[PDB]
C-alpha cells in the first residue's frame, strides 16, 4: 500500500 | 422505535437550542462581517519556523511588549501570484476576523509591509494532529471519535454562516493544552451561498465532484470529515497512492475498503459520508448535519459537553512552558527580508 506518508500541501488550481 | 419518549423529546429540544445558537451565531458574524493594521513587525522576536507552505511560513513570535508569544503567518506577497492565491488569502484574513468558535484558532493581528503579508494567531503549543498521528500510528475509535465530534460541531457552525472550510486534514488541526482541537489555516475557507467553483484543496481529501470539475457546494467538507475519521482511525486515508493522478482516479471510482479493525458503526457512518452521490451523502440530506450527529457511531458523545469542553481528553500534550515548541518539528530557518520597493500594493489594498 504505496502512498505519502509526510505532510501534504494544498494545491490551488488543479 | 429507537429512541423512547423521554430520549426523543430531549434530542427534540436539544435540536431547538442549536438553531437558536446558530441565529445568535450568525448576527454576531455579520456584524464583524460587514464592519471589521493592528500591530507591525518590529513589534515581534521572531522565534523559530513552526510549519512551511509554498507561499510563507508560519513562526513562533514572541510580542516584545507584552512577552506573549504567538504564531505568525507570513505571505510572500509576490508569491501570491496566482489569481485565486490572491482571493483566497483576502477570504482567510476576513473570516478568521468575524468567527469564533472554541475550536477556531483566533486570529489577533495582520498587517502587510513592503513584502508580505501577516496573519497573528494564538500560539497552540501542542503540535499537529498530524505529528502524533504519525507517531503512534493510529487513534482507537474512541479517540478518533473525540476529535471527530470537535469538527462536526465546527462545520455546523462554519456552514450555518455559509462558509466552506475545504481544506480539513490533520495538518491543519492543532491539540491545545487540554488536548482539543484548534482549525487552523483558512486559506481556502470561503463564504458561498450556494455553488462555488475553485479547483483547491489537498489530493488525498478532494471530493469527486471536486477533482471531476463540477461546481460543488459545502458537502465536500463532510466528505472530507469521512476521509480525516477513516485516517485517523486507521493511520493512513481511504484513497492513498503515490501520484496525485492515482489518488484522483481512486477517489472518482465509488470504492473503499476497510481495515479488519473497524467497527461496523464505523464503516457505516464512513459509507454515508464518502458517498460519491450527493443525493445520498451524509450532512447533504434533508436532516443535514442531524443524520451525522445522530449516527449510532456518535450515540456515546456528549454534543453539548464537547462543545462545553467538559469532556476529559484522550491525550494531553507535554507543556514545558511559555513559548515550548517541543511538539513540533524542524524546519530550514531563513531570514524574512523586507523589500525597500513596495510589491504587490494595488492587488491586496484590502488586507
Ligand atoms: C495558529 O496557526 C498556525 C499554527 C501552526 C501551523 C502549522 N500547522 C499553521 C498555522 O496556521
Amino acid at each position: 500500500a504505496a502512498g505519502r506518508t509526510g505532510r501534504r500541501q494544498a494545491i490551488h488550481d488543479i | 422505535g429507537h429512541m423512547g419518549n423521554a430520549a426523543a423529546a430531549k434530542k427534540g429540544s436539544e435540536q431547538e437550542s442549536v438553531k437558536e445558537f446558530l441565529a445568535k451565531a450568525k448576527e454576531e458574524f455579520l456584524k464583524k462581517w460587514e464592519s471589521p493594521n493592528t500591530a507591525q513587525l518590529d513589534h515581534f522576536d521572531r522565534i523559530k519556523t513552526l510549519g512551511t507552505g509554498s507561499f510563507g511560513r508560519v513562526m513562533l513570535v514572541k510580542h516584545k511588549e507584552t512577552g506573549n508569544h504567538y504564531a505568525m503567518k507570513i505571505l510572500d506577497k509576490q508569491k501570491v501570484v496566482k489569481l485565486k492565491q490572491i482571493e483566497h488569502t483576502l477570504n482567510e484574513k476576513r473570516i478568521l476576523q468575524a468567527v469564533n468558535f472554541p475550536f477556531l484558532v483566533k486570529l489577533e493581528f495582520s498587517f502587510k509591509d513592503n513584502s508580505n503579508l501577516y496573519m497573528v494567531m494564538e500560539y497552540v503549543p501542542g503540535g499537529e494532529m498530524f505529528s502524533h498521528l504519525r507517531r503512534i500510528g493510529r487513534f482507537s475509535e474512541p479517540h478518533a471519535r473525540f476529535y471527530a465530534a470537535q469538527i462536526v460541531l465546527t462545520f455546523e457552525y462554519l456552514h450555518s454562516l455559509d462558509l466552506i472550510y475545504r481544506d480539513l486534514k490533520p495538518e491543519n488541526l492543532l491539540i491545545d493544552q487540554q488536548g482539543y482541537i484548534q482549525v487552523t489555516d483558512f486559506g481556502f475557507a470561503k463564504r458561498v451561498k450556494g455553488r462555488t467553483w475553485t479547483l483547491c484543496g489537498t489530493p488525498e481529501y478532494l471530493a469527486p465532484e471536486i477533482i471531476l470539475s463540477k461546481g460543488y457546494n459545502k458537502a465536500v467538507d463532510w466528505w472530507a470529515l469521512g476521509v480525516l475519521i477513516y485516517e485517523m482511525a486507521a493511520g493512513y486515508p481511504p484513497f492513498f497512492a503515490d501520484q496525485p493522478i492515482q489518488i484522483y482516479e481512486k477517489i472518482v471510482s465509488g470504492k473503499v475498503r476497510f481495515p479488519s479493525h473497524f467497527s461496523s458503526d464505523l464503516k457505516d457512518l464512513l459509507r454515508n459520508l464518502l458517498q460519491v452521490d450527493l443525493t445520498k451523502r451524509f450532512g447533504n440530506l434533508k436532516n443535514g448535519v442531524n443524520d451525522i450527529k445522530n449516527h449510532k457511531w456518535f450515540a456515546t458523545t456528549d454534543w453539548i459537553a464537547i462543545y462545553q469542553r467538559k469532556v476529559e481528553a484522550p491525550f494531553i500534550p507535554k507543556f514545558k512552558g511559555p513559548g515550548d515548541t517541543s511538539n513540533f518539528d524542524d524546519y530550514e530557518e531563513e531570514e524574512i527580508r523586507v523589500s525597500i520597493n513596495e510589491k504587490c500594493g494595488k492587488e491586496f489594498t484590502e488586507f
